[PDB]
């Protein structure tokens, strides 16, 4: 999406392996602000919004 | 109401202990006051801060 009309996808009813994201050669930054990316696989969330 | 001295000494200690327990729920600027939230969410170098 554009910046002004930025797009939200709600994510629900799944298992997600965040290591598959974090280890991806694609990403130039992966900064996190209250969870460390190594710890994501130990957690479960009431909602996730991308 | 005659025993106000002794019942106040009991109340002061109960209020002191309940204040000390309720202060476990205070953040003091941490991301959570529950110590297991920090240790489950954050890796060592961030968690220590």
């Amino acid at each position: 999406a554009s910046v002004y009309a930025w797009n939200r996808k709600r994510i629900s009813n799944c298992v997600a392996d965040y290591s598959v994201l974090y280890n991806s050669a694609s990403f130039s930054t992966f900064k996190c602000y209250g969870v460390s990316p190594t710890k994501l696989n130990d957690l479960c969330f009431t909602n996730v919004y991308a | 109401s005659a025993l106000g001295k002794l019942q106040d000494v009991v109340n002061q200690n109960a209020q002191a202990l309940n204040t000390l327990v309720k202060q476990l729920s205070s953040n003091f600027g941490a991301i959570s006051s529950v110590l297991n939230d920090i240790l489950s969410r954050l890796d060592k170098v961030e968690a220590e801060v």
